[PDB]
DNA sequence: CTCTGAATCTCTTCCCGCGCGCCGTAGGAC
DNA sequence: GTCCTATCGATCTTCGGAAGAGATTCAGAG
């Protein structure tokens, strides 16, 4: 059986951690071996903008969005495992990508 | 044993029967001839619809009783609609008719 | 609906389709681990209607604002679950099929109308012998069941200037052959053709029957089924009992027999099986 | 000359009926009265019927009906049961000879089509096409895991049309 | 259509 | 030669309520 | 051990219901 790979991407780190932990627990409970929760690198997308409506160039703000990654692989998908995962709905605001095959 | 209201069966909405279930007493076939043998028509209409089977009327009745209005809307029992579909589930087109 | 009389009649195939909201295809009911109804089985929520109180199965819609939208994840209509007990479906049978009631009432309505003995139409309908129709330029009669030996005779004593068939199609053809009023107009005269009490009365029966089929809207082929309606699922619920077991809910075992047989018969028809094989499955379907 | 006949067995015990039939032949040693026994199979028609090359004596008829888990022959009558046909035997042997050569369909997975999967843990789930992995000879199909229409990719072998 | 319900069916049929 | 008599077959009916008690798809193949 | 598919397509459904009526099968003959 090919194994299900899951990529979690979130802007908040705690939320992503919560999702990954829940998924790991669900898998590990149903018998299959969770092979993760590996934190992939965060994409720090930095922006630098002028705060003034008009002149003064050196007055600036530096913002950044941090995308957190988590790779959770589960080896051999069983009945209990797949159904449990399907049942479990995660928190909104956490993009999951189930790559399999 | 006594029942105000509680369970109803699924296939047809008449009450359950029992003490082990909170059941309603069977106003069985012979009792209906007994009402018909008085003049009593409204009692009978009630007993076998509003008190029994009409899925609308019993909830409208209940509310009219808590309101104390002492009035009923009698409709048509859903067990009889079960019959129609169980005949119409044979190739027998039975239908209600208007005039 | 308010009403003030009741009427009963035979349902023509197009009427039976009209009562339908879908056509059942699979010999199944609900899954055996999760308990969703298996789609196009005898409970499919898009044939009959949604299971949840006022909300849909695919999960896409769960509020009265969407009342009456039909989804495109699974195809269910979001509506009152109460109507799940109201709406029928149908099965399209791979062949015509005689309705047991009209085959084996007091007399037989089929046989009486045909002037053909009950045992002999049954001898067709359970595939025991042929029956001959449109007999043309050959030495054969208008119904006159003939054994497979006696057909294999006619197959070469004659060409095909006649026909004979077997099974319910043959009876359906015979009923369709009825020039019904002209047969009555004759028979109500042939009544007078003897004073013989021992048929004037069972002929009075037959001349009544023909005029009853005339005066209703009815037509004789409708004694034979072709679309078989299936009971709305809430009237035959598959309730769970003590733990994960469904109550053996009898009808769902009967429709299961039918639909299995029909699935096979569509297969073996389209894969073009020989007569002996299809007469097997066609017998087993009529007998189901 | 041995002509063909159709036997009905309890559907599901058909291979055991065929084995017991060969063994009853080699017990009651009417070896000159039986040619073969066919149960054809595709990668299984006919669903419950056993084909027998045979001749018709009443002794061999009692032999085949004394084989266990056999109902009887299927014919016009039970006195003289019926062989089938020349061209029907030839066509059954034709499709039996056209053994393999049974791949899949050549239709395309139209975007928006609602699918079901063919293998894997997600086999036979209510899927809907979301995108076109066409020149990969592959696929990607929406599904409801975690309640989201998560983007999941499938082999081309995983379609069901 | 008997007893009290006859008297109603009768009034219904009389106002006719 | 089949017409009114009679003769063998099947189908259909068998009180009303009520309360407990239990018991409730299998076999084969992958 | 779980999932899917099928029934005696190589037997034997109980004799201890009566009845009561009909559908359907046969006499002695004009
Ligand atoms: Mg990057
Ligand atoms: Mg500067
Ligand atoms: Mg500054
Ligand atoms: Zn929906």
């Amino acid at each position: 059986n090919q194994r299900i790979r899951i990529r979690l991407k979130a802007f908040d780190h705690r939320l992503i951690d919560q999702a990954t932990a829940e998924i790991v627990e669900t898998a590990k409970r149903t018998g299959a071996q969770v092979r993760g929760p590996i934190p992939l690198p965060t994409r720090k997308e930095r922006f630098t903008v002028l705060i003034s409506p008009h002149v003064n160039k050196d007055a600036r703000d530096q913002y950044e969005i941090r995308t957190h990654l988590r790779l959770v692989d589960i080896v051999e998908p069983t009945e209990k495992t797949v159904d449990a995962l399907m049942r479990l709905d995660l928190a909104a605001g956490v993009d999951v990508q189930i790559s399999l095959g | 044993h006594a029942r105000s209201t509680g369970s109803y069966s699924l296939v047809t909405q008449q009450p359950l029967g029992g003490k082990a279930q909170f059941g309603g007493q069977r106003f069985g076939e012979m009792e209906v001839w007994a009402l018909e043998a008085y003049g009593a028509a409204y009692t009978l209409q009630e007993m076998l619809t509003v008190k029994s089977d009409d899925v609308n009327g019993r909830t409208k009745m209940y509310k009219n009783i808590v309101d104390g209005n002492h009035q009923m809307e009698p409709g048509m029992p859903e067990s009889f609609n079960v019959l129609l579909k169980e005949i119409r589930s044979l190739g027998i087109n039975i239908e209600l008719e208007d005039e | 609906e308010e009403f003030d009389a009741i009427k009963i009649a035979l349902a023509s195939p197009d009427m039976i389709r009209s009562w339908s909201f879908g056509e059942v295809k699979k010999p199944e009911t609900i899954n055996y681990r999760t308990f969703k109804p298996e789609r196009d089985g005898l409970f499919c929520a898009r044939i009959f209607g949604p299971v949840k109180d006022y909300e849909c199965l695919c999960g896409k819609y769960k509020r009265l604002k969407h009342r009456g939208v039909i989804c495109e994840k699974c195809g269910v209509e979001v509506t009152q679950t109460k109507v799940r007990r109201e709406r029928m479906g149908h099965i399209e049978l791979a062949s015509p099929t005689a309705h047991i009631w009209f085959l084996k009432s007091l007399p037989s309505r089929i046989g009486l109308l045909l002037d053909m003995p009950l045992r002999d139409i049954e001898r067709v309908l359970y595939f025991e012998s042929y029956v001959v129709i449109e007999g043309g330029m050959t030495n054969l009669e208008r119904q006159q069941i003939l054994t497979e030996e006696q057909y294999l005779d006619a197959l070469e004593e004659f060409g095909d200037e006649f026909d004979a068939k077997m099974g319910a199609e043959a009876i359906q053809a015979l009923l369709k052959s009825m020039d019904l009023e002209q047969e009555c107009e004759q028979l109500r005269e042939e009544l007078n053709e003897t004073n013989s009490e021992t048929k004037r009365k069972k002929l009075t029966k037959r001349i009544k029957l023909l005029e009853a089929f005339v005066q209703s809207g009815n037509k004789p082929e409708w004694m034979i089924l072709t679309v078989l309606p299936v009971l709305p699922p809430d009237l035959r619920p598959l309730v769970p009992l003590d733990g994960g077991r469904f109550a053996t809910s009898d009808l769902n075992d009967l429709y299961r027999r039918v639909i299995n047989r029909n699935n096979r018969l569509k297969r073996l028809l389209d894969l073009a099986a020989p007569d002996i094989i299809v007469r097997n499955e066609k017998r087993m379907l009529q007998e189901a | 000359k041995k002509r063909w006949y159709v036997v009905q067995a309890f559907s599901g015990f058909e291979g055991r009926v065929a084995t017991s039939l060969r063994e009853h032949i080699k017990l009651h040693n009417m070896e000159d009265l039986f040619g073969e026994v066919m149960v054809p199979t595709e990668e299984k028609f006919f669903p419950g019927y056993v084909l027998v090359q045979m001749v018709m004596n009443d002794a061999s008829w009692h032999l085949v009906r004394s084989v266990p888990r056999v109902m009887g022959f299927i014919g016009g009558t039970s006195d003289r049961p019926a062989p089938i046909s020349d061209k029907e035997v030839d066509a059954i042997m034709n499709r039996l000879q056209q053994v393999g050569d049974a791949p899949r369909p050549k239709t395309l997975f139209e975007p928006g089509e609602m699918v079901r999967v063919n293998d894997g843990p997600f086999a036979d789930f209510n899927g809907v096409v979301e995108e076109v992995d066409y020149e990969k000879s592959r696929l990607k199909v929406s599904v409801s895991i975690f309640g989201r229409a998560t983007p999941v990719e499938l082999d081309f072998s995983q379609v069901e049309k | 259509p008997a007893g009290t319900g006859y008297a109603y069916h009768q009034d219904r049929m009389r106002r006719r």
